[PDB]
């Protein structure tokens, strides 16, 4: 028996999830953030985007 | 062929002295902001030393 899941990542809003525990964002800091799986580091700030 | 007058002629020349100086941060330019990148770049430290 075989399955096959076919997926792509980082590119487009996401509804599957791993098993990670989120956290309280953390604003104006050198803090290394995960977004939807998307690792780094930087600084978070607030703004208007459409 | 004598001349009998003269004209006092003013011209402008313009020549380009100095250009902007800059400088350059290999390590935020190329390993942004990731540690795991900037260790990856000591071995061509001497090239940004260059």
């Amino acid at each position: 028996r075989v399955v096959v899941l076919s997926f792509e990542l980082l590119h487009a809003p996401a509804t599957v999830c791993g098993p990670k525990k989120s956290t309280n964002l953390v604003k104006n800091k050198c803090v290394n953030f995960n977004f939807n799986g998307l690792t780094g580091t930087g600084v978070l700030t607030e703004s208007n985007k459409k | 062929a004598i001349p009998t007058n003269f004209t006092i002629s003013v011209t402008t020349e313009i020549l380009p002295v100095s250009m902007t100086k800059t400088s350059v941060d290999c390590t935020m330019y190329i390993c942004g902001d990731s540690t795991e990148c900037s260790n990856l770049l000591l071995q061509y430290g001497s090239f940004c030393t260059q």
